């Protein structure tokens, strides 16, 4: 059968992925496919899921997904979680104390790196406050550290927010590019369907 | 309005290097871009790569993917490109301009919009061959060059390394009717141009005609009589 | 292999509309921007547009662009004589990582008047022969539109070994100039009875005919 | 509160066997898992075997798939891991850590609870 | 304008608190990265602690548990709390403005921690004979005193040129230790005496020793 | 991060600091000068960015294993230590362990070391301290290692830094505190000095 299956494709498949500071956000709904063999994929490095059994995934049904999609650094998934706090958790993407979902992340060495550098892929260093749960900052206002407004002009405390991760085939782990899927799964009481 | 002075011509030997050089204006580097585009002789753009200084980035394209180098001095303010192992199929134009920024806010990237201001490039020339002045050979008018009363007299500059040579004509005291036309590129890496100039055939009893060839590379100048 | 493609070339009347067009793919203008360069033969290009149709200061609203899925289009209204250049589209295509620029599209206005090709034929001076050398020149001035063919034959018979050609460039009057050699033996010039310069533009010939001393 | 304890490694031959244990103390439910890093002379930490026990799901990575096998006894609270057919390349040190989640993960920070490394040396 | 002025150093028993502080002008500490760093006497540089415009804190493994970074937004000023104190976390503390790309430009002046026991500790004094294989050296050893500074003569002053009293040690004990050192000619060895004078004003304590050859 | 000890250059030539490490692509460095008794000054920042008002002789530079800050015409008031800084992972930053760039003022000299062995005195009161002294070296920049027979000793040790003596030469001193039974046991111990390339070394025996 096939009426209506999941489009994972176009989120985990997706030929490139946003940075981390404009994550992508896809709903998903309708659908039913199986994560046993998300899980038991030999390709994800990551396979976190709070409040929820990865395994136990196919038992359960919910009314939502939402699949958020963006590309960090290697050291920086442990950010991707909840309670964390860090230039990705506070500026870039923070997910909720009662987070209900699952945090999937891969090496991606192989295609958000070129010879040189792919200095393509950006996040959000300077933030006058933190980020709240699923918040999304894209604005390039040049930060403002002094008294003084910045007012377009890039002084002395007055700097660009953004900055580009610079991905190289020679770096290592802790500094390749990790593709990250973040799956929200909403509420549901009392499975009878 | 600002300004980019790129480093002057180059001409290198396959397999060698080039370093470009590229000033920049002021505070250019807050929020503007800049790329490296190259054009061959009568043939198109072709972009090789770029730098971002406020996002501390630069990026490369395919065809040049391992063997350019593009730095940002911040302190002197200026961009460099180096191309290295050279062929003779890199003899370009070299260009530096800066690239306004656009902001793709839905996809969370920030590439290259558009060149407003532009440098004014740089010759890179590339061959096998080395240095080599011209031989300056006469071409004498005779009634085969005569047309109603002018004759057509010039003279052939064959066989020289590198560009440019430059001709004039009696020390620059004649200037009109002369026509000097662009070099040839010979197979065998040599450049041969010609100058002719038209003149009054009743003339040519009484005034003498000398074309002035410069062939600075070589540090050679050819003075050669033209007669009848 | 590219994948931008624009038209070679392009013709419009003074005064009216053109559209040049640039063809991509979901790669580039898919998901990038796509602006428009002008280049005068000689000098260096400058940006036309930028930002799908935003135009630059000093740019006149003569030049309009748009953009429409993977296709983008540039449009000239009221064609003036300093409009004749060529025309290059560009997108940044991330599958290279890069910007790529079009093919590009010269464009010619009609206004110009034709002119045929005044040629010169200069046989092998005697001091080049005293050299065991010898070569023809045949100069190729004042011609429009710039495009000439040259062909060279030795007495009654084609010949293309030692043929050198420069492209057509444009003079000081706007007309184009080139220039063809043709490298012999002293021996090869003194057997044949004569050598012959033709070159043809716009489906005419013009001839000129040289013989040893 | 939570702690971690290991014991099991030792000295063995090449081919030999050795059973490794993790004993979880502290933990309110079953929505944990278990984790074993391994760090070779020189190397940083690599995880070689995770657990999910709330699910009672196993993972091993490529080089240990048939070799070691990775299981909790749940009366003591206990993970094993079951390492057979040993090679020179196993020898590390060996660590098995927790985190409040149930799945897996390569990066030995992402889990905030750790036992006390025990040794395995394989040679001849 | 632009300015880092620290404050709140001393010395501080082992096991006790105290709390620097880092009054900013011209930049605004709660929307700024603003770190610790402290300098060990003679050492390089061992960053310590920041915290972030958001308010996230970070610290050190070294001082993890034990210190705390906070700031006050009304009198614009970074504060550290520092509990459990050690000889280890004895050096000069620095505030700084972080620009993580753009690295650490402003930079306070900086306060001294001093953490070593108290009341006062006379020194224990050892010979430093001279060795049996043209000249000879010969000096005392000055163990464990506490607070600086002693001085030491040799033979009641009237031995000066020669004698090169070294800078003292501070010990992970917090006490300190010297040495001073005369080189004589070695023919002299045997028919001369040698006695340094080691006082040590805190403590009331005079001590002479005699240097004799080890026997 | 590896800084070399000291740099000696002559008056108006140029020196080169190198700082290496894993992985020095992505990362970027900063360079930081401290004059003696001063807080240290940000002189380079992202490898090669000079900040406003600090002189062009300063330049920095980046890649592969090794990063280069390079100042050129050097004067006396260069004198200072210079560290380097990585941008590495925005939750901690690490340092270099610095370099002393003395400008030359006067010639190089060796140092003189003079090893004490534990008095008698103090065997009877169950301590034992080795006594490593070093003076009259130039530039002011020594490091020092323990020897028990010929194995390394780490723990226990002392030394002071560098410190200008009257003729402008530096001194220092390195204390090894034992037990009278680790001080029995092994045959020697060893001071080594070591000194712009050159190594001095002084043993004594429990004798
Ligand atoms: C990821 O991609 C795998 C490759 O299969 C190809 O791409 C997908 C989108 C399908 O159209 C398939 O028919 C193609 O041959 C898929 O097998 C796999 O299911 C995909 N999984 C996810 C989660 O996207």
């Amino acid at each position: 059968h096939h009426t209506n299956l999941c489009p994972f494709g176009e989120v985990f498949n997706a030929t490139r992925f946003a940075s981390v500071y404009a994550w992508n956000r896809k709903r998903i709904s309708n659908c039913v496919a199986d994560y046993s063999v998300l899980y038991n994929s030999a390709s994800f490095s990551t396979f976190k899921c709070y409040g929820v059994s990865p395994t136990k995934l196919n038992d359960l049904c919910f009314t939502n997904v939402y699949a958020d999609s963006f590309v960090i650094r290697g050291d920086e998934v442990r950010q991707i979680a909840p309670g964390q706090t860090g230039n990705i958790a506070d500026y870039n993407y923070k997910l909720p104390d009662d987070f209900t979902g699952c945090v999937i992340a891969w090496n991606s060495n192989n295609l958000d790196s070129k010879v040189g550098g792919n200095y393509n892929y950006l996040y959000r260093l300077f933030r006058k406050s933190n980020l709240k749960p699923f918040e999304r900052d894209i604005s390039t206002e040049i930060y403002q550290a002094g008294s003084t407004p910045c007012n377009g002009v890039k002084g002395f405390n007055c700097y660009f927010p953004l900055q580009s991760y610079g991905f190289q085939p020679t770096y290592g782990v802790g500094y390749q590019p990790y593709r990250v899927v973040v799956l929200s799964f909403e509420l549901l009481h009392a499975p009878a369907t | 309005e600002v300004q980019l002075v790129q480093s002057g011509a180059e001409v290198k030997k396959p397999g060698s290097s080039v370093k470009v050089s590229c000033k920049a204006s002021g505070g250019t580097f807050s929020s503007y871009g800049i790329s490296w585009v190259r054009q061959a002789p009568g043939l198109g753009l072709e972009w090789m790569g770029g730098v971002i200084p406020i996002l501390s980035a630069k990026h490369y394209a395919q065809r040049f993917q391992g063997r350019v180098t593009i730095t940002a001095d911040k302190s002197t303010g200026t961009a460099y490109m180096e191309l290295s192992s050279l062929r003779s199929e890199d003899t370009a134009v070299y260009y530096c301009a800066r690239d306004i920024l656009h902001h793709d806010d839905l996809w969370g990237r920030f590439y290259y919009d558009g060149m407003d201001v532009w440098g004014q490039g740089t010759t890179v020339t590339v061959s096998s061959a080395s240095t080599k002045g011209p031989s300056v050979f006469p071409l004498a008018p005779s009634s085969k060059s005569t047309s109603g009363g002018t004759a057509a007299l010039g003279c052939l500059v064959k066989d020289y390394f590198p560009e440019p040579v430059t001709v004039s004509w009696n020390s620059g005291a004649l200037t009109s009717g002369v026509h000097t036309f662009p070099a040839v590129l010979q197979s065998s890496g040599l450049y041969s141009l010609s100058s002719v100039v038209t003149v009054p055939s009743s003339s040519l009893g009484t005034q003498t005609y000398i074309c002035n060839v410069n062939h600075k590379p070589s540090n050679t100048k050819v003075d050669k009589r033209v007669e009848p | 292999q590219s994948v931008v493609t624009q038209p070679p070339s392009a013709s419009g009347t003074p005064g009216q509309r053109v559209t040049i067009s640039c063809s991509g793919s979901s790669s580039d203008i898919g998901s990038n921007t796509v602006n428009w360069y002008q280049q005068l033969p000689g000098t260096a290009p400058k940006l036309l547009i930028y930002t799908n149709n935003q135009r630059p200061s000093g740019v006149p609203d003569r030049f309009s662009g748009s953009k429409s899925g993977t296709s983008a289009s540039l449009a000239i209204t009221g064609l003036q004589s300093e409009d004749e250049a060529d025309y290059f589209c560009a997108a940044w295509d991330e599958s290279l990582n890069g910007r790529v620029f079009g093919g590009g599209t010269k464009l010619t206005v009609l206004g110009q008047p034709k002119a045929n090709p005044t040629v010169t034929l200069f046989p092998p001076s005697s001091e080049e022969l005293q050299a065991n050398k010898a070569t023809l020149v045949c100069l190729i001035s004042d011609f429009y539109p710039g495009a000439v063919t040259v062909a060279w034959k030795a007495d009654s018979s084609p010949v293309k070994a030692g043929v050198e050609t420069t492209t057509p460039s444009k003079q000081s009057n706007n007309k184009y100039a080139a220039s063809s050699y043709l490298s012999l033996t002293p021996e090869q010039w003194k057997s044949h009875r004569s050598y012959s310069c033709q070159v043809t533009h716009e489906g005419s010939t013009v001839e000129k005919t040289v013989a040893p001393t | 509160q939570v702690q971690l304890v290991e014991s099991g490694g030792g000295l063995v031959q090449p081919g030999g066997s050795l059973r490794l244990s993790c004993a979880a103390s502290g933990f309110t439910n079953d929505f944990y898992s278990i984790a074993w890093f391994r760090q070779a002379p020189g190397k940083e930490r690599e995880g070689v075997s995770w657990l999910s026990v709330s699910d009672n799901t196993p993972t091993y990575v490529d080089s240990v798939k048939d070799r070691f096998t990775i299981s909790r006894h749940n009366a003591n609270n206990t993970v094993y891991l079951q390492m057979n057919m040993l090679k020179p390349e196993d020898t590390a040190i060996y660590y098995c850590a927790a985190g409040r989640f149930a799945g897996r993960d390569t990066w030995p920070s992402s889990y905030d609870y750790w036992g006390q490394g025990t040794q395995v040396t394989v040679s001849s």
